Protein backbone atom coordinates (compact mmCIF):
# COMPACT_ATOMS: atom_id res chain seq x y z
CA UNK A 1 0.00 0.00 0.00
CA UNK A 2 1.51 3.29 -1.19
CA UNK A 3 0.28 6.88 -0.80
CA UNK A 4 -2.76 6.03 1.34
CA UNK A 5 -4.50 9.06 2.86
CA UNK A 6 -6.47 7.22 5.54
CA UNK A 7 -8.68 9.71 7.40
CA UNK A 8 -11.11 7.77 9.64
CA UNK A 9 -14.27 9.58 10.65
CA UNK A 10 -16.33 9.46 13.81
CA UNK A 11 -16.85 5.96 15.16
CA UNK A 12 -15.18 4.14 12.26
CA UNK A 13 -13.79 0.64 12.79
CA UNK A 14 -11.33 -0.86 10.29
CA UNK A 15 -9.96 -4.38 10.73
CA UNK A 16 -7.25 -5.84 8.49
CA UNK A 17 -6.85 -9.53 9.28
CA UNK A 18 -3.62 -11.32 8.28
CA UNK A 19 -2.55 -9.19 5.30
CA UNK A 20 0.53 -10.11 3.27
CA UNK A 21 1.29 -6.80 1.50
CA UNK B 1 -12.17 -15.38 12.61
CA UNK B 2 -13.12 -11.72 13.01
CA UNK B 3 -16.17 -11.47 15.29
CA UNK B 4 -17.26 -7.83 15.65
CA UNK B 5 -20.55 -6.79 17.26
CA UNK B 6 -21.51 -3.15 16.68
CA UNK B 7 -23.77 -1.94 19.51
CA UNK C 1 -3.35 -0.34 -3.56
CA UNK C 2 -1.97 3.04 -4.65
CA UNK C 3 -3.34 6.56 -4.16
CA UNK C 4 -6.34 5.53 -2.06
CA UNK C 5 -8.20 8.45 -0.45
CA UNK C 6 -10.10 6.46 2.17
CA UNK C 7 -12.41 8.80 4.10
CA UNK C 8 -14.77 6.71 6.27
CA UNK C 9 -18.00 8.36 7.33
CA UNK C 10 -20.05 8.07 10.48
CA UNK C 11 -20.44 4.51 11.73
CA UNK C 12 -18.70 2.85 8.78
CA UNK C 13 -17.17 -0.61 9.21
CA UNK C 14 -14.66 -1.94 6.67
CA UNK C 15 -13.15 -5.42 7.01
CA UNK C 16 -10.38 -6.70 4.73
CA UNK C 17 -9.83 -10.40 5.42
CA UNK C 18 -6.54 -12.04 4.37
CA UNK C 19 -5.55 -9.78 1.45
CA UNK C 20 -2.44 -10.51 -0.59
CA UNK C 21 -1.80 -7.13 -2.26
CA UNK D 1 -6.78 -0.62 -6.93
CA UNK D 2 -5.55 2.84 -7.93
CA UNK D 3 -7.06 6.29 -7.33
CA UNK D 4 -9.99 5.09 -5.23
CA UNK D 5 -11.95 7.88 -3.53
CA UNK D 6 -13.75 5.74 -0.95
CA UNK D 7 -16.13 7.93 1.06
CA UNK D 8 -18.38 5.69 3.19
CA UNK D 9 -21.67 7.17 4.33
CA UNK D 10 -23.68 6.71 7.48
CA UNK D 11 -23.92 3.11 8.63
CA UNK D 12 -22.14 1.60 5.62
CA UNK D 13 -20.46 -1.81 5.93
CA UNK D 14 -17.92 -2.96 3.35
CA UNK D 15 -16.27 -6.39 3.57
CA UNK D 16 -13.47 -7.49 1.23
CA UNK D 17 -12.77 -11.18 1.81
CA UNK D 18 -9.42 -12.65 0.69
CA UNK D 19 -8.55 -10.27 -2.17
CA UNK D 20 -5.43 -10.82 -4.26
CA UNK D 21 -4.95 -7.37 -5.83
CA UNK E 1 -10.13 -1.01 -10.49
CA UNK E 2 -9.03 2.52 -11.39
CA UNK E 3 -10.67 5.89 -10.68
CA UNK E 4 -13.56 4.51 -8.63
CA UNK E 5 -15.63 7.17 -6.85
CA UNK E 6 -17.34 4.89 -4.34
CA UNK E 7 -19.81 6.92 -2.27
CA UNK E 8 -21.97 4.53 -0.21
CA UNK E 9 -25.32 5.86 0.96
CA UNK E 10 -27.31 5.22 4.09
CA UNK E 11 -27.41 1.58 5.13
CA UNK E 12 -25.57 0.23 2.08
CA UNK E 13 -23.77 -3.12 2.30
CA UNK E 14 -21.18 -4.09 -0.32
CA UNK E 15 -19.40 -7.46 -0.20
CA UNK E 16 -16.56 -8.38 -2.55
CA UNK E 17 -15.72 -12.06 -2.09
CA UNK E 18 -12.31 -13.37 -3.24
CA UNK E 19 -11.53 -10.87 -6.03
CA UNK E 20 -8.39 -11.24 -8.12
CA UNK E 21 -8.04 -7.72 -9.60
CA UNK F 1 3.45 0.20 3.39
CA UNK F 2 5.10 3.39 2.12
CA UNK F 3 4.01 7.03 2.39
CA UNK F 4 0.93 6.37 4.53
CA UNK F 5 -0.69 9.52 5.95
CA UNK F 6 -2.75 7.84 8.66
CA UNK F 7 -4.88 10.47 10.43
CA UNK F 8 -7.40 8.70 12.70
CA UNK F 9 -10.49 10.66 13.64
CA UNK F 10 -12.57 10.72 16.79
CA UNK F 11 -13.25 7.28 18.24
CA UNK F 12 -11.64 5.32 15.40
CA UNK F 13 -10.38 1.78 16.04
CA UNK F 14 -7.97 0.11 13.61
CA UNK F 15 -6.75 -3.46 14.16
CA UNK F 16 -4.08 -5.08 11.99
CA UNK F 17 -3.84 -8.77 12.89
CA UNK F 18 -0.68 -10.72 11.97
CA UNK F 19 0.50 -8.72 8.93
CA UNK F 20 3.55 -9.82 6.96
CA UNK F 21 4.46 -6.60 5.10
CA UNK G 1 -17.59 -17.61 4.81
CA UNK G 2 -18.82 -14.07 5.43
CA UNK G 3 -21.86 -14.20 7.74
CA UNK G 4 -23.23 -10.68 8.31
CA UNK G 5 -26.58 -10.00 9.99
CA UNK G 6 -27.83 -6.42 9.63
CA UNK G 7 -30.15 -5.55 12.54
CA UNK H 1 -20.29 -18.76 0.71
CA UNK H 2 -21.66 -15.29 1.43
CA UNK H 3 -24.69 -15.60 3.73
CA UNK H 4 -26.20 -12.16 4.40
CA UNK H 5 -29.57 -11.66 6.10
CA UNK H 6 -30.96 -8.12 5.84
CA UNK H 7 -33.31 -7.43 8.76
CA UNK I 1 -14.93 -16.55 8.56
CA UNK I 2 -16.02 -12.94 9.07
CA UNK I 3 -19.08 -12.88 11.35
CA UNK I 4 -20.31 -9.30 11.81
CA UNK I 5 -23.65 -8.43 13.44
CA UNK I 6 -24.74 -4.82 12.96
CA UNK I 7 -27.05 -3.78 15.82
CA UNK J 1 -9.41 -14.29 16.35
CA UNK J 2 -10.22 -10.59 16.64
CA UNK J 3 -13.27 -10.15 18.89
CA UNK J 4 -14.22 -6.46 19.13
CA UNK J 5 -17.48 -5.24 20.68
CA UNK J 6 -18.28 -1.58 19.98
CA UNK J 7 -20.51 -0.20 22.76
CA UNK K 1 -12.15 -22.81 -3.80
CA UNK K 2 -15.09 -23.24 -1.43
CA UNK K 3 -16.88 -26.39 -0.23
CA UNK K 4 -14.59 -28.86 -2.02
CA UNK K 5 -15.13 -32.50 -1.02
CA UNK K 6 -11.84 -33.87 -2.33
CA UNK K 7 -11.77 -37.65 -1.83
CA UNK K 8 -8.77 -39.10 -3.71
CA UNK K 9 -8.95 -42.76 -4.63
CA UNK K 10 -6.29 -45.43 -4.88
CA UNK K 11 -3.11 -44.26 -6.58
CA UNK K 12 -4.40 -40.81 -7.55
CA UNK K 13 -1.93 -37.99 -8.19
CA UNK K 14 -3.10 -34.37 -8.24
CA UNK K 15 -0.69 -31.51 -8.95
CA UNK K 16 -1.68 -27.85 -8.68
CA UNK K 17 1.14 -25.70 -10.05
CA UNK K 18 1.33 -22.00 -9.06
CA UNK K 19 -2.36 -21.29 -8.38
CA UNK K 20 -3.52 -17.79 -7.48
CA UNK K 21 -6.93 -18.50 -5.88
CA UNK L 1 -9.58 -22.17 0.31
CA UNK L 2 -12.56 -22.42 2.68
CA UNK L 3 -14.46 -25.46 3.96
CA UNK L 4 -12.25 -28.07 2.28
CA UNK L 5 -12.93 -31.65 3.39
CA UNK L 6 -9.68 -33.19 2.15
CA UNK L 7 -9.75 -36.95 2.78
CA UNK L 8 -6.79 -38.56 0.97
CA UNK L 9 -7.10 -42.25 0.17
CA UNK L 10 -4.54 -45.01 0.03
CA UNK L 11 -1.31 -44.02 -1.69
CA UNK L 12 -2.47 -40.56 -2.78
CA UNK L 13 0.11 -37.85 -3.50
CA UNK L 14 -0.93 -34.19 -3.68
CA UNK L 15 1.59 -31.45 -4.47
CA UNK L 16 0.72 -27.74 -4.33
CA UNK L 17 3.63 -25.75 -5.75
CA UNK L 18 3.94 -22.03 -4.89
CA UNK L 19 0.27 -21.16 -4.26
CA UNK L 20 -0.76 -17.60 -3.47
CA UNK L 21 -4.20 -18.13 -1.88
CA UNK M 1 -7.11 -21.48 4.37
CA UNK M 2 -10.09 -21.54 6.73
CA UNK M 3 -12.13 -24.47 8.09
CA UNK M 4 -10.03 -27.21 6.47
CA UNK M 5 -10.86 -30.73 7.67
CA UNK M 6 -7.69 -32.43 6.47
CA UNK M 7 -7.92 -36.17 7.19
CA UNK M 8 -5.03 -37.95 5.43
CA UNK M 9 -5.50 -41.64 4.72
CA UNK M 10 -3.06 -44.51 4.65
CA UNK M 11 0.21 -43.70 2.92
CA UNK M 12 -0.80 -40.23 1.73
CA UNK M 13 1.89 -37.65 0.96
CA UNK M 14 1.01 -33.95 0.68
CA UNK M 15 3.65 -31.34 -0.17
CA UNK M 16 2.94 -27.60 -0.13
CA UNK M 17 5.93 -25.76 -1.58
CA UNK M 18 6.40 -22.04 -0.82
CA UNK M 19 2.78 -21.00 -0.21
CA UNK M 20 1.90 -17.38 0.48
CA UNK M 21 -1.56 -17.73 2.08
CA UNK N 1 -4.52 -20.81 8.45
CA UNK N 2 -7.52 -20.69 10.80
CA UNK N 3 -9.67 -23.49 12.24
CA UNK N 4 -7.66 -26.35 10.73
CA UNK N 5 -8.62 -29.80 12.05
CA UNK N 6 -5.50 -31.66 10.93
CA UNK N 7 -5.87 -35.36 11.77
CA UNK N 8 -3.04 -37.30 10.08
CA UNK N 9 -3.64 -40.99 9.49
CA UNK N 10 -1.30 -43.95 9.54
CA UNK N 11 2.00 -43.32 7.80
CA UNK N 12 1.12 -39.85 6.50
CA UNK N 13 3.91 -37.40 5.65
CA UNK N 14 3.16 -33.69 5.24
CA UNK N 15 5.90 -31.20 4.32
CA UNK N 16 5.32 -27.44 4.23
CA UNK N 17 8.39 -25.76 2.73
CA UNK N 18 8.99 -22.03 3.38
CA UNK N 19 5.40 -20.84 3.92
CA UNK N 20 4.65 -17.17 4.49
CA UNK N 21 1.17 -17.34 6.08
CA UNK O 1 -2.00 -20.07 12.52
CA UNK O 2 -4.99 -19.76 14.86
CA UNK O 3 -7.25 -22.43 16.37
CA UNK O 4 -5.37 -25.41 14.93
CA UNK O 5 -6.48 -28.78 16.33
CA UNK O 6 -3.45 -30.80 15.26
CA UNK O 7 -3.98 -34.45 16.20
CA UNK O 8 -1.24 -36.56 14.56
CA UNK O 9 -1.99 -40.24 14.07
CA UNK O 10 0.21 -43.29 14.19
CA UNK O 11 3.54 -42.85 12.43
CA UNK O 12 2.81 -39.38 11.04
CA UNK O 13 5.71 -37.07 10.14
CA UNK O 14 5.12 -33.34 9.64
CA UNK O 15 7.96 -31.00 8.65
CA UNK O 16 7.55 -27.22 8.47
CA UNK O 17 10.68 -25.72 6.93
CA UNK O 18 11.45 -22.01 7.48
CA UNK O 19 7.91 -20.65 8.00
CA UNK O 20 7.33 -16.93 8.47
CA UNK O 21 3.84 -16.91 10.06
CA UNK P 1 9.88 -27.70 -11.29
CA UNK P 2 7.93 -30.58 -9.77
CA UNK P 3 9.57 -33.87 -10.79
CA UNK P 4 7.61 -36.83 -9.39
CA UNK P 5 8.24 -40.43 -10.44
CA UNK P 6 5.53 -42.89 -9.36
CA UNK P 7 7.01 -46.39 -9.05
CA UNK Q 1 7.42 -27.23 -15.69
CA UNK Q 2 5.59 -30.24 -14.25
CA UNK Q 3 7.34 -33.43 -15.39
CA UNK Q 4 5.49 -36.50 -14.08
CA UNK Q 5 6.24 -40.04 -15.26
CA UNK Q 6 3.63 -42.62 -14.25
CA UNK Q 7 5.24 -46.08 -14.06
CA UNK R 1 12.09 -28.12 -7.07
CA UNK R 2 10.02 -30.88 -5.48
CA UNK R 3 11.53 -34.26 -6.42
CA UNK R 4 9.44 -37.09 -4.95
CA UNK R 5 9.91 -40.75 -5.92
CA UNK R 6 7.10 -43.05 -4.78
CA UNK R 7 8.43 -46.61 -4.38
CA UNK S 1 14.49 -28.51 -2.63
CA UNK S 2 12.31 -31.15 -0.96
CA UNK S 3 13.70 -34.61 -1.78
CA UNK S 4 11.50 -37.31 -0.23
CA UNK S 5 11.84 -41.01 -1.07
CA UNK S 6 8.95 -43.17 0.13
CA UNK S 7 10.14 -46.76 0.66
CA UNK T 1 7.10 -17.28 -14.51
CA UNK T 2 8.96 -20.42 -15.61
CA UNK T 3 11.84 -20.87 -18.06
CA UNK T 4 12.33 -17.16 -18.80
CA UNK T 5 15.48 -16.36 -20.79
CA UNK T 6 15.64 -12.65 -20.01
CA UNK T 7 18.56 -11.10 -21.92
CA UNK T 8 18.33 -7.29 -21.64
CA UNK T 9 20.11 -5.28 -24.31
CA UNK T 10 21.88 -1.96 -24.19
CA UNK T 11 20.05 0.69 -22.20
CA UNK T 12 16.93 -1.39 -21.53
CA UNK T 13 14.71 -0.55 -18.55
CA UNK T 14 12.16 -3.07 -17.26
CA UNK T 15 9.87 -2.25 -14.33
CA UNK T 16 7.54 -4.81 -12.75
CA UNK T 17 5.26 -3.05 -10.27
CA UNK T 18 3.51 -5.09 -7.55
CA UNK T 19 3.30 -8.49 -9.28
CA UNK T 20 1.55 -11.40 -7.59
CA UNK T 21 2.99 -14.38 -9.53
CA UNK U 1 4.24 -16.88 -18.51
CA UNK U 2 6.21 -19.91 -19.69
CA UNK U 3 9.11 -20.18 -22.16
CA UNK U 4 9.45 -16.44 -22.79
CA UNK U 5 12.57 -15.47 -24.76
CA UNK U 6 12.59 -11.78 -23.88
CA UNK U 7 15.44 -10.06 -25.74
CA UNK U 8 15.07 -6.27 -25.36
CA UNK U 9 16.76 -4.13 -27.98
CA UNK U 10 18.41 -0.74 -27.77
CA UNK U 11 16.47 1.78 -25.71
CA UNK U 12 13.44 -0.44 -25.09
CA UNK U 13 11.20 0.24 -22.08
CA UNK U 14 8.75 -2.41 -20.86
CA UNK U 15 6.42 -1.76 -17.92
CA UNK U 16 4.20 -4.46 -16.41
CA UNK U 17 1.86 -2.85 -13.87
CA UNK U 18 0.20 -5.03 -11.21
CA UNK U 19 0.12 -8.39 -13.03
CA UNK U 20 -1.52 -11.41 -11.43
CA UNK U 21 0.03 -14.28 -13.44
CA UNK V 1 9.75 -17.73 -10.52
CA UNK V 2 11.49 -20.97 -11.50
CA UNK V 3 14.36 -21.61 -13.92
CA UNK V 4 15.00 -17.95 -14.77
CA UNK V 5 18.19 -17.34 -16.77
CA UNK V 6 18.50 -13.62 -16.10
CA UNK V 7 21.49 -12.24 -18.03
CA UNK V 8 21.42 -8.42 -17.87
CA UNK V 9 23.28 -6.57 -20.59
CA UNK V 10 25.19 -3.32 -20.57
CA UNK V 11 23.46 -0.54 -18.67
CA UNK V 12 20.25 -2.48 -17.95
CA UNK V 13 18.06 -1.45 -15.01
CA UNK V 14 15.40 -3.82 -13.66
CA UNK V 15 13.12 -2.82 -10.78
CA UNK V 16 10.69 -5.24 -9.14
CA UNK V 17 8.47 -3.31 -6.72
CA UNK V 18 6.63 -5.19 -3.95
CA UNK V 19 6.29 -8.64 -5.57
CA UNK V 20 4.41 -11.42 -3.82
CA UNK V 21 5.74 -14.51 -5.65
CA UNK W 1 12.56 -18.12 -6.48
CA UNK W 2 14.16 -21.45 -7.37
CA UNK W 3 17.02 -22.27 -9.77
CA UNK W 4 17.80 -18.66 -10.72
CA UNK W 5 21.01 -18.23 -12.73
CA UNK W 6 21.46 -14.51 -12.16
CA UNK W 7 24.50 -13.30 -14.12
CA UNK W 8 24.57 -9.47 -14.07
CA UNK W 9 26.51 -7.77 -16.84
CA UNK W 10 28.55 -4.60 -16.90
CA UNK W 11 26.92 -1.70 -15.08
CA UNK W 12 23.64 -3.49 -14.31
CA UNK W 13 21.48 -2.30 -11.40
CA UNK W 14 18.74 -4.53 -10.00
CA UNK W 15 16.50 -3.37 -7.15
CA UNK W 16 13.97 -5.64 -5.44
CA UNK W 17 11.83 -3.56 -3.08
CA UNK W 18 9.91 -5.30 -0.27
CA UNK W 19 9.44 -8.77 -1.79
CA UNK W 20 7.46 -11.43 0.04
CA UNK W 21 8.67 -14.62 -1.70
CA UNK X 1 15.16 -18.55 -2.42
CA UNK X 2 16.63 -21.97 -3.20
CA UNK X 3 19.46 -22.98 -5.56
CA UNK X 4 20.39 -19.44 -6.61
CA UNK X 5 23.63 -19.21 -8.62
CA UNK X 6 24.23 -15.48 -8.17
CA UNK X 7 27.32 -14.46 -10.15
CA UNK X 8 27.55 -10.64 -10.22
CA UNK X 9 29.57 -9.12 -13.03
CA UNK X 10 31.73 -6.03 -13.18
CA UNK X 11 30.21 -3.01 -11.46
CA UNK X 12 26.86 -4.64 -10.66
CA UNK X 13 24.75 -3.27 -7.80
CA UNK X 14 21.90 -5.34 -6.34
CA UNK X 15 19.70 -4.00 -3.54
CA UNK X 16 17.08 -6.12 -1.77
CA UNK X 17 15.02 -3.87 0.51
CA UNK X 18 13.02 -5.44 3.37
CA UNK X 19 12.41 -8.94 1.95
CA UNK X 20 10.31 -11.45 3.85
CA UNK X 21 11.40 -14.74 2.22
CA UNK Y 1 16.66 -28.87 1.64
CA UNK Y 2 14.37 -31.36 3.38
CA UNK Y 3 15.60 -34.90 2.65
CA UNK Y 4 13.29 -37.46 4.27
CA UNK Y 5 13.47 -41.20 3.52
CA UNK Y 6 10.48 -43.20 4.77
CA UNK Y 7 11.52 -46.82 5.39
CA UNK Z 1 -1.18 5.13 -13.01
CA UNK Z 2 1.81 4.63 -15.31
CA UNK Z 3 3.09 8.05 -16.43
CA UNK Z 4 6.02 7.64 -18.84
CA UNK Z 5 7.47 10.52 -20.87
CA UNK Z 6 9.83 9.45 -23.66
CA UNK Z 7 12.29 12.27 -24.42
CA UNK a 1 2.53 5.06 -9.63
CA UNK a 2 5.50 4.39 -11.92
CA UNK a 3 6.91 7.72 -13.13
CA UNK a 4 9.82 7.13 -15.52
CA UNK a 5 11.39 9.90 -17.62
CA UNK a 6 13.71 8.66 -20.38
CA UNK a 7 16.27 11.36 -21.22
CA UNK b 1 6.07 4.92 -6.35
CA UNK b 2 9.02 4.06 -8.59
CA UNK b 3 10.57 7.29 -9.90
CA UNK b 4 13.47 6.51 -12.25
CA UNK b 5 15.15 9.15 -14.43
CA UNK b 6 17.43 7.73 -17.13
CA UNK b 7 20.11 10.30 -18.04
CA UNK c 1 9.74 4.76 -2.94
CA UNK c 2 12.66 3.73 -5.16
CA UNK c 3 14.34 6.86 -6.55
CA UNK c 4 17.20 5.90 -8.87
CA UNK c 5 18.99 8.41 -11.12
CA UNK c 6 21.22 6.83 -13.78
CA UNK c 7 23.99 9.27 -14.75
CA UNK d 1 13.27 4.53 0.37
CA UNK d 2 16.15 3.30 -1.79
CA UNK d 3 17.96 6.32 -3.27
CA UNK d 4 20.79 5.17 -5.55
CA UNK d 5 22.69 7.53 -7.87
CA UNK d 6 24.86 5.79 -10.46
CA UNK d 7 27.74 8.08 -11.49
C1 LIG e 1 -2.81 -0.57 2.67
C2 LIG e 1 -2.70 -1.48 3.86
C3 LIG e 1 -3.51 -1.28 4.98
C4 LIG e 1 -3.40 -2.13 6.07
C5 LIG e 1 -2.49 -3.18 6.07
C6 LIG e 1 -1.68 -3.39 4.96
C7 LIG e 1 -0.69 -4.52 4.94
C8 LIG e 1 -1.80 -2.53 3.87
C1 LIG f 1 -6.14 -1.10 -0.92
C2 LIG f 1 -6.00 -2.04 0.24
C3 LIG f 1 -6.81 -1.91 1.37
C4 LIG f 1 -6.68 -2.78 2.44
C5 LIG f 1 -5.73 -3.79 2.40
C6 LIG f 1 -4.90 -3.94 1.29
C7 LIG f 1 -3.87 -5.03 1.24
C8 LIG f 1 -5.05 -3.06 0.23
C1 LIG g 1 -9.51 -1.56 -4.29
C2 LIG g 1 -9.33 -2.52 -3.15
C3 LIG g 1 -10.14 -2.46 -2.02
C4 LIG g 1 -9.95 -3.36 -0.98
C5 LIG g 1 -8.96 -4.33 -1.05
C6 LIG g 1 -8.14 -4.41 -2.17
C7 LIG g 1 -7.07 -5.46 -2.26
C8 LIG g 1 -8.34 -3.50 -3.21
C1 LIG h 1 -12.82 -2.14 -7.89
C2 LIG h 1 -12.60 -3.13 -6.78
C3 LIG h 1 -13.42 -3.13 -5.65
C4 LIG h 1 -13.20 -4.05 -4.63
C5 LIG h 1 -12.17 -4.98 -4.73
C6 LIG h 1 -11.35 -5.00 -5.85
C7 LIG h 1 -10.23 -6.00 -5.97
C8 LIG h 1 -11.58 -4.07 -6.86
C1 LIG i 1 0.61 -0.18 6.05
C2 LIG i 1 0.67 -1.05 7.27
C3 LIG i 1 -0.14 -0.79 8.38
C4 LIG i 1 -0.07 -1.61 9.50
C5 LIG i 1 0.79 -2.69 9.53
C6 LIG i 1 1.61 -2.97 8.44
C7 LIG i 1 2.55 -4.14 8.45
C8 LIG i 1 1.53 -2.14 7.32
C1 LIG j 1 -9.60 -25.51 -5.04
C2 LIG j 1 -8.10 -25.40 -4.95
C3 LIG j 1 -7.30 -26.54 -4.97
C4 LIG j 1 -5.92 -26.42 -4.89
C5 LIG j 1 -5.32 -25.17 -4.79
C6 LIG j 1 -6.10 -24.02 -4.77
C7 LIG j 1 -5.47 -22.66 -4.66
C8 LIG j 1 -7.49 -24.16 -4.85
C1 LIG k 1 -7.12 -25.00 -0.83
C2 LIG k 1 -5.63 -24.95 -0.73
C3 LIG k 1 -4.87 -26.11 -0.70
C4 LIG k 1 -3.48 -26.04 -0.62
C5 LIG k 1 -2.84 -24.81 -0.56
C6 LIG k 1 -3.58 -23.63 -0.58
C7 LIG k 1 -2.90 -22.29 -0.51
C8 LIG k 1 -4.97 -23.72 -0.67
C1 LIG l 1 -4.78 -24.44 3.30
C2 LIG l 1 -3.28 -24.44 3.40
C3 LIG l 1 -2.57 -25.64 3.45
C4 LIG l 1 -1.19 -25.63 3.54
C5 LIG l 1 -0.49 -24.43 3.57
C6 LIG l 1 -1.18 -23.22 3.52
C7 LIG l 1 -0.44 -21.91 3.55
C8 LIG l 1 -2.57 -23.25 3.43
C1 LIG m 1 -2.29 -23.89 7.51
C2 LIG m 1 -0.80 -23.94 7.61
C3 LIG m 1 -0.13 -25.16 7.71
C4 LIG m 1 1.25 -25.20 7.81
C5 LIG m 1 1.99 -24.02 7.80
C6 LIG m 1 1.35 -22.79 7.70
C7 LIG m 1 2.13 -21.50 7.70
C8 LIG m 1 -0.04 -22.77 7.61
C1 LIG n 1 0.09 -23.26 11.65
C2 LIG n 1 1.59 -23.38 11.76
C3 LIG n 1 2.20 -24.62 11.89
C4 LIG n 1 3.58 -24.72 11.99
C5 LIG n 1 4.37 -23.57 11.95
C6 LIG n 1 3.78 -22.32 11.82
C7 LIG n 1 4.62 -21.07 11.79
C8 LIG n 1 2.39 -22.24 11.73
C1 LIG o 1 8.16 -13.54 -14.96
C2 LIG o 1 8.24 -12.52 -13.86
C3 LIG o 1 9.04 -11.39 -13.99
C4 LIG o 1 9.11 -10.45 -12.97
C5 LIG o 1 8.38 -10.64 -11.80
C6 LIG o 1 7.57 -11.76 -11.64
C7 LIG o 1 6.78 -11.97 -10.39
C8 LIG o 1 7.52 -12.68 -12.68
C1 LIG p 1 5.15 -13.09 -18.85
C2 LIG p 1 5.20 -12.10 -17.72
C3 LIG p 1 5.95 -10.93 -17.82
C4 LIG p 1 5.99 -10.03 -16.77
C5 LIG p 1 5.27 -10.27 -15.61
C6 LIG p 1 4.50 -11.42 -15.49
C7 LIG p 1 3.72 -11.70 -14.24
C8 LIG p 1 4.48 -12.32 -16.55
C1 LIG q 1 10.96 -14.04 -11.07
C2 LIG q 1 11.08 -13.00 -10.00
C3 LIG q 1 11.93 -11.90 -10.16
C4 LIG q 1 12.03 -10.94 -9.17
C5 LIG q 1 11.29 -11.06 -8.00
C6 LIG q 1 10.44 -12.14 -7.81
C7 LIG q 1 9.62 -12.28 -6.56
C8 LIG q 1 10.35 -13.10 -8.83
C1 LIG r 1 13.91 -14.50 -7.13
C2 LIG r 1 14.07 -13.43 -6.09
C3 LIG r 1 14.96 -12.38 -6.28
C4 LIG r 1 15.10 -11.39 -5.31
C5 LIG r 1 14.35 -11.45 -4.14
C6 LIG r 1 13.45 -12.49 -3.93
C7 LIG r 1 12.64 -12.57 -2.67
C8 LIG r 1 13.33 -13.47 -4.91
C1 LIG s 1 16.66 -15.01 -3.18
C2 LIG s 1 16.86 -13.92 -2.18
C3 LIG s 1 17.79 -12.91 -2.39
C4 LIG s 1 17.97 -11.90 -1.46
C5 LIG s 1 17.21 -11.89 -0.29
C6 LIG s 1 16.27 -12.89 -0.05
C7 LIG s 1 15.45 -12.89 1.21
C8 LIG s 1 16.11 -13.89 -1.00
Amino acid sequence: CDNIKHVPGGGSVQIVYKPVC
Amino acid sequence: SVQIVYK
